[PDB]
């Protein structure tokens, strides 16, 4: 929320908030905790998609058979841009939806983000609590438990390295897009990607 | 004491404009005489909205399409209202505007809204009242820019037949020569 | 500066529904304003009783594509052409059956003052509850609410299978599919 | 729009001229819709 | 139906016609919907 | 001399599309008999751009006078004193309304 | 500001200031904050292209190319003059960009040459406390802070100097543009001119 109690603070831009444009100092305060939960989401979504796009240009896919006919090195066949053109719509449309699922059960939390929640804090459970519906209470955010090894200070230090390394994601998947959109725009990519 | 204009130095303050936003005291034709302020301050925030949207989306169009849509921004209009996709932006911005004559009605008759204010603010920028006068002013100056951007946006793109830029042949070479 | 803006529409002034007792009142939805001339009560009674049909009758188009009434004539996989291909005097005693029920349970009550002229008589409380899920009060609110959301989703979802179906000629679902 | 504007959209003329318009405009839909019967 | 995004690319890059010369006053003129005979029976809506 | 004016178009509803009668010139209407094609060729109207575009031109005319009778009411009426000067409205009306609509009508 | 208040005066003119015309004496105060400005313009624009002028005619040009398909020796080799229309127009229009932005951020600073400012003293680091704009503060004069190591008195004598520099830089200018348009009017401008 308030641009300062926040923690994306970091030594590369010195031990200092980096708002180079005052972003931060015409809003009221309540959109710094909207960009905060942006900021956070485009970080994960974009390692996610870093890691999966490596693995696609490295070649590596499953055994085969995604749908009925098609197969994996098929539908991989021509690199990982066109790779979701090619996977089927059916199974794109439930990537799509359990997703939309994923994203508005974390939404529907009572605290919110916005309304005074942690900007950030995707609800381990999305799915609990919801009258007339039921789920086995896997909880969507660290499974089995790793963070309760973590004590205060080294889990603040890891969301300082989850902001860190989700924006060097960012700036590496657009790097990806943008070299394969146009070609040697990025020269660290070669052929395969 | 006499007001003088603060945009037209040379003239009196036509002492109807006070309150307002971008109040700079521009009006030398006297409409705020004769109509309300708050009927012509909601028709300067819808003109400047619209014109945003609409020069956002002319320059967008010029780049980027839809797949289903293959049709240019001149000829997009023609072609959407062929195939009926202007009559469903008229019916769910004509559902829009029936509550916004609703919403003008009641503010002209003093219910207590503002001349353009929907309280449509789902990000919370300018919750703080400080902040809002600062937003309001800067809603108005670009919009007002962007009417006079769209209105050139149009003229200049039906008058030399490019793209993006809207400039004829001969201003992308040797526009800086002795 | 509105004194008391709508809960919907918060650049509009509260509509008189909004300060109510009936479920569903806080929205506050009502650009036209229809609750001040409209009686509220009655426009309840009619609000549930459409949202009731809705939501029998769109199941009813959903699923009368997939499945027939065992050997049943003139059947045909959309409802449009299923109506003008079923046999009439079959449609009339479905008319006739629900005209039945309407007169007996609206017996000397059908204009605005004769129903609800009785006080304790409630907006769409017919008493038809053989299972006596209303003595359980606990819940009342949460199944009212329930019954006047799902029952506007039905008319809404009941129009717009209908429409579709007559822009495309086809059934529901297979005008569904043809899209994906 | 208020209540002295609905009260003169509620005076005699204006709502009998409103319900012929109304009227006048169903026959004539219907006539379009179901054309030249002379008998049920 | 193509879906954008799915089944399709959510955006295509719009056709670049290239700078050229300009077109006449008369002939943008006479094709308008508010100056030109026919154009104005064009703009009559067909529903 | 051979196509018989016609500016009003019948609806096909009752039968009466029968009005629409053969005019010439590949149009079916109803035929006017107020002159005012001959008006218009004596005014030197060739298209019907023109004509759109004085018609467009009188409804904000119309606009025009509907705000002037409401303003001259509501918001600045004249006092008696100004409606008496009938010498003023007689020199206005011949010289300034007659005189110049004359000669912009010669012009 | 006010013309005895001004370092304009020098042992040129008898150490007595020189308006031979009656304008300084005809126009009000802000005027003359104006005109000194325009003067500490005119002088260093033309001080920098004299310069420019010379080493364009000398025929010195930088190794490389301009763009990827010309070299600077290409666009001098029309002589100093017809180097600004050789040169590619993308680039005079960046410089003219740059030009814009100086000129604008030098008009916005408060104080104001004319408003209770100094004239000719165009302020530091003109792309600071503009919102939405962030600029590394390498400022327009003296980036190197060469005026650090000076006193005020010997800042006021290199103003003298500043001033007398410019303006035979801008005589110099002009006779080197009446020397490319009329032939002859200016000796000493060989052919290379
Ligand atoms: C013909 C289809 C149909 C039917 C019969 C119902 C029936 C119901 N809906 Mg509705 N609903 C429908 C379509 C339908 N809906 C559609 C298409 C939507 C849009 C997504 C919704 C969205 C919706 C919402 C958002 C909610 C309802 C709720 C309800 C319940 C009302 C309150 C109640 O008594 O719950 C008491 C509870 C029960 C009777 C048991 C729980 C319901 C079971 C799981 C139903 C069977 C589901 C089936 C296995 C498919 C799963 C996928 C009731 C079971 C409310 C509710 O309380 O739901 C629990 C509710 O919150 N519906
Ligand atoms: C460290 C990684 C890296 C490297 C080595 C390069 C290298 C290159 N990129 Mg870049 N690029 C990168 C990351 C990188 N890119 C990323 C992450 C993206 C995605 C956003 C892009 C997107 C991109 C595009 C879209 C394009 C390039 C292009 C280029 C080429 C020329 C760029 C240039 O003139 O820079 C000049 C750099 C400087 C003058 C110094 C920068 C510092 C100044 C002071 C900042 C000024 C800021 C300004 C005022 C605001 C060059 C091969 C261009 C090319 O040739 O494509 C074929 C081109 O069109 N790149
Ligand atoms: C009071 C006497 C009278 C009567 C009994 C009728 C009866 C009728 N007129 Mg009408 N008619 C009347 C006066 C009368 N007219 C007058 C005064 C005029 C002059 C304006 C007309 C002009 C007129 C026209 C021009 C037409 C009729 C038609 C009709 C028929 C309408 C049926 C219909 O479309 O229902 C449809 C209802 C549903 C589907 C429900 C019906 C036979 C129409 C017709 O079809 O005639 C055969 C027709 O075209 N009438
Ligand atoms: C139900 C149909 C449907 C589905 C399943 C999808 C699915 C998708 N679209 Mg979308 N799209 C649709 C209809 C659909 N679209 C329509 C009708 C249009 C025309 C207006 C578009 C225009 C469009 C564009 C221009 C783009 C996509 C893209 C995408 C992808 C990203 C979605 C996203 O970021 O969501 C974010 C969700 C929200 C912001 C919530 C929106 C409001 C909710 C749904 C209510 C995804 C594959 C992107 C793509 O190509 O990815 C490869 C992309 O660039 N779509
Ligand atoms: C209000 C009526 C009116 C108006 C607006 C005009 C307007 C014009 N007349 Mg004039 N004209 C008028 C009445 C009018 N005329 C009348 C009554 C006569 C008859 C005596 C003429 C005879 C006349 C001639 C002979 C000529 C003009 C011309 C002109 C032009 C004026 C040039 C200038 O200002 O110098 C302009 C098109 C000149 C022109 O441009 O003609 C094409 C020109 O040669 N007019
Ligand atoms: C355009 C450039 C320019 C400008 C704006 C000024 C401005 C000024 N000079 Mg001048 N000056 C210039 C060029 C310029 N100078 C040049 C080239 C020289 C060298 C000969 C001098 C030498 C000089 C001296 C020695 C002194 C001044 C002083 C002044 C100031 C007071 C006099 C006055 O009112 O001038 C107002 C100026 C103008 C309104 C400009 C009018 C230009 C006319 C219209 C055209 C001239 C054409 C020209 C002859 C063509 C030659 C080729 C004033 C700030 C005095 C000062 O600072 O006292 C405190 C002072 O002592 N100047
Ligand atoms: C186009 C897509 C855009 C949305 C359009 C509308 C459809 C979705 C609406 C569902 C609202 C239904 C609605 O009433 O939800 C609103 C409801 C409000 O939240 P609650 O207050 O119940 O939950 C917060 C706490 O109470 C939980 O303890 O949310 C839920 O109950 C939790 C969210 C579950 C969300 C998971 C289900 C997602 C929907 C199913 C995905 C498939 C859609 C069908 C395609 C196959
Ligand atoms: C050199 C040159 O010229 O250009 C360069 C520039 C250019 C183009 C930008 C390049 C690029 C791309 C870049 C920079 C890509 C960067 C990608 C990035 C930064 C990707 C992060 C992924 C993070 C993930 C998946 C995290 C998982 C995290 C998981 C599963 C966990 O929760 C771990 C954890 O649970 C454990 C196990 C237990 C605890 O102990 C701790 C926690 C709870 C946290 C190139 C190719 O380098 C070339
Ligand atoms: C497999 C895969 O990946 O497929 C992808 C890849 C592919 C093909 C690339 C795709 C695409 C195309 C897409 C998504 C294109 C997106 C285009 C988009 C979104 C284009 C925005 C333009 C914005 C403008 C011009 C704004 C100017 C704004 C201006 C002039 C300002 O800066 C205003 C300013 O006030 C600020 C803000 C700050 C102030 O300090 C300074 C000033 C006053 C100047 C798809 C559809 O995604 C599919
Ligand atoms: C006889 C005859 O007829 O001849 C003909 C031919 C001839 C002579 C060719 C003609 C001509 C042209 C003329 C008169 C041309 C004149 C050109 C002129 C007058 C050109 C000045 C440049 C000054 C610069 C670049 C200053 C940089 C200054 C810099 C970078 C600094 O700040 C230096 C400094 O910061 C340090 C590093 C340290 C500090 O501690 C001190 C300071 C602040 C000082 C004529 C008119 O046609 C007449
Ligand atoms: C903000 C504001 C106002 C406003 C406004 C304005 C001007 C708003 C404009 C909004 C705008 C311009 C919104 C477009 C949406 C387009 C969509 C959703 C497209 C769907 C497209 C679909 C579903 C499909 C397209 C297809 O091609 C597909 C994909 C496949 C092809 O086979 C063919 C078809 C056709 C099927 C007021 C009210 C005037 C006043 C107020 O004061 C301020």
């Amino acid at each position: 929320a308030f641009v300062d109690s926040i923690e994306g603070v970091g030594e590369e831009t010195g031990n200092k908030i980096w708002d180079p444009l005052g972003i931060s100092d015409a809003v009221s305060d309540e959109a710094v905790m909207w960009f905060r939960h942006s900021e956070l989401k485009h970080g994960r979504v974009a390692m996610l998609a870093t890691v999966g796009y490596m693995i696609g240009a490295a070649g590596i896919t499953f055994p085969g058979e995604i749908a009925k006919g098609v197969t994996f090195a098929s539908v991989g066949a021509s690199g990982p841009y066109a790779a979701w053109d090619a996977t089927p719509t059916a199974g794109k449309l439930q990537i799509l939806t359990i997703i939309l699922a994923l994203e508005w059960a974390a939404e529907t939390k009572k605290p919110h983000y916005m309304r005074g929640g942690v900007p950030g804090k995707i609800d381990q459970l999305p799915f609990e609590g919801i009258p007339g519906l039921w789920a086995p209470k896997i909880k969507f955010w660290d499974p089995l438990n790793f963070m309760g090894a973590l004590t205060e200070e080294q889990k603040a230090r890891k969301r300082k390295s989850e902001l860190k390394n989700g924006r060097l994601a960012m700036i590496g998947i657009i790097s990806f897009l943008t070299g394969h959109n146009i070609p040697g725009s990025v020269p660290a990519l070669d052929s395969h990607f | 004491p006499v007001e003088y204009s603060e945009s037209l130095p040379f003239l009196v303050k036509r002492k109807a404009l006070k309150g307002y936003v971008g109040d700079v005291g521009f009006d030398p034709l006297g409409f705020s005489e004769i109509l309300p302020m708050d009927w012509l301050r909601e028709a300067e925030l819808k003109h400047c909205r619209v014109a945003m949207l609409a020069t956002f989306g002319f320059g967008f169009t010029d780049f980027w399409h839809f797949p289903g849509f293959d049709y240019t921004t001149l000829e997009a209009h023609d072609a959407c209202v062929a195939s009926g996709a202007m009559s469903q932006l008229l019916l769910w911005i004509g559902l829009l505007e029936v509550f916004g004559t609703i919403g003008i009605d009641q503010t002209l008759r003093g219910s207590g809204r503002a001349a353009g204010d929907f309280g449509f603010d789902p990000l919370g920028f300018g919750s703080d009242p400080a902040k809002m006068a600062d937003l309001q002013m800067k809603e108005l100056a670009n919009g007002r820019l962007a009417m006079f951007a769209f209105s050139g946006f149009v003229t200049q793109s039906v008058l030399t037949g490019n793209q993006f830029p809207y400039l004829f042949d001969y201003q992308t070479t040797d526009v800086f020569a002795l | 500066a509105i004194a008391k803006p709508s809960n919907a529409v918060p650049f509009l002034t509260a509509p008189p529904c909004q300060s109510s007792k009936l479920a569903g009142a806080e929205t506050g939805f009502d650009p036209l304003y229809l609750s001040e001339f409209i009686d509220l009560k009655w426009a309840r009674e009619a609000e549930l009783k459409h949202g009731r049909i809705c939501m029998l009758a769109a199941p009813g188009y959903f699923f009368q594509e997939f499945f027939q009434l065992p050997g049943f004539p003139g059947y045909s996989p959309n409802g449009i052409e299923a109506v003008s291909s079923v046999s009439p005097e079959a449609l009339a005693q479905i008319v006739i059956f629900m005209s039945v029920i309407e007169y007996n349970s609206n017996l000397n009550k059908w204009t605005m003052d004769t129903m609800f002229a009785d006080p304790k008589r409630e907006p769409g409380n017919l008493g038809f509850d053989p299972l006596k899920f209303g003595e359980n009060k606990n819940t009342r609110a949460r199944l009212e609410m329930a019954e006047l959301k799902n029952g506007r989703l039905a008319m809404l979802a009941f129009s717009g299978m209908v429409h579709q179906t007559f822009v495309t000629g086809k059934p529901v679902w297979a005008s569904l599919q043809d899209i994906f | 729009m208020s209540n002295d504007l609905l009260k003169y959209l509620s005076t005699a003329p204006v709502l009998l001229t409103a319900w012929m318009s109304i009227t006048a405009g169903i026959i004539i839909e219907i006539q379009r819709f179901f054309p030249d019967s002379l008998s049920f | 139906m193509t879906i954008p995004g799915v089944n399709a690319p959510g955006l295509v890059p719009a056709t670049k016609k290239s700078v050229g010369p300009k077109p006449e006053w008369d002939s943008f003129r006479d094709t308008s919907h508010f100056w030109s005979s026919e154009g104005i029976m064009n703009s009559v809506p067909k529903v | 001399t051979a196509i018989k004016p016609s500016a009003q178009v019948v609806w096909p509803i009752v039968g009466q599309e029968i009005l629409n009668g053969d005019v010439g010139g590949g149009f079916s209407g109803v035929q006017i008999t107020s002159g005012v094609f001959q008006m218009w060729r004596a005014s030197g109207i060739t298209n019907e751009t023109e004509l759109y575009w004085t018609a467009m031109g009188g409804l904000v005319m119309s606009a025009l006078m509907v705000f002037a009778g409401w303003f001259h009411y509501h918001k600045a009426a004249p006092k008696l004193e100004w409606f008496q000067n009938v010498e003023s409205m007689m020199n206005h009306h011949l010289a300034g309304l007659l005189g110049l609509g004359c000669l912009s009508w010669s012009g």
